[PDB]
């Protein structure tokens, strides 16, 4: 499939709809759009945090975004319906140091 | 079948 | 009585009810209804792979099982409506394993 890594998708969530970030790995895409992308959603109605850094515009998305690491959750591949951008590199980071928070990593 | 967990928090 | 990273519980999916793994950490939780859990699906129908280490009755399954960790999803706290048990350490880090993997982690 085409959702990359740092992509910002829109993602229909049944209707609603919201930004999210693509958190998953490219390698696991094998093209069949029932398949699983682990997505961030974007929310423009929350307060940045450590674990809701900011998202800019230039990266696709509203003014005062943030990353809702917190909510990161699997989406079938159909539900991405438009590509909107790419992060910041350090956008990135800041949303891998916070899943890594999250989620308990090393 | 986890489908409509999708939307919880947004 | 709440769900703490490690446990496995039942989940209410809106109804038919599956198991998950608790993998966010328990320093989010402040005990209201509406908080986000991240969860990690376990499936007693799905094969053993890297990714999907295996989970055993004596961690809460009924039978022989999986931890879909690409179908990771934050959860409304209120949808985890039973305590099934609690995995083993190396279950836990098979789990986290195959998330530093999907997530593109250090």
């Amino acid at each position: 499939a085409e959702p990359r890594r740092g992509d910002l998708w829109l993602v229909s969530l049944g209707g609603k709809h919201r930004p999210a970030v693509v958190v998953s790995v490219d390698e696991l895409l094998t093209g069949i759009d029932d398949e699983l992308v682990v997505v961030v959603p974007v929310s423009s109605s929350r307060s940045r945090t450590p674990l809701r850094p900011p998202v800019a515009p230039s990266e696709g998305v509203a003014a005062d975004s943030v990353a809702v690491c917190r909510g990161v959750r699997a989406v079938a591949r159909a539900r991405l319906v438009e590509r909107l951008g790419a992060l910041k590199p350090a956008t990135m980071r800041a949303i891998e140091n916070a899943l890594t928070l999250i989620l308990g990593l090393p | 079948e986890w489908e409509g967990t999708v939307g919880d928090g947004l």
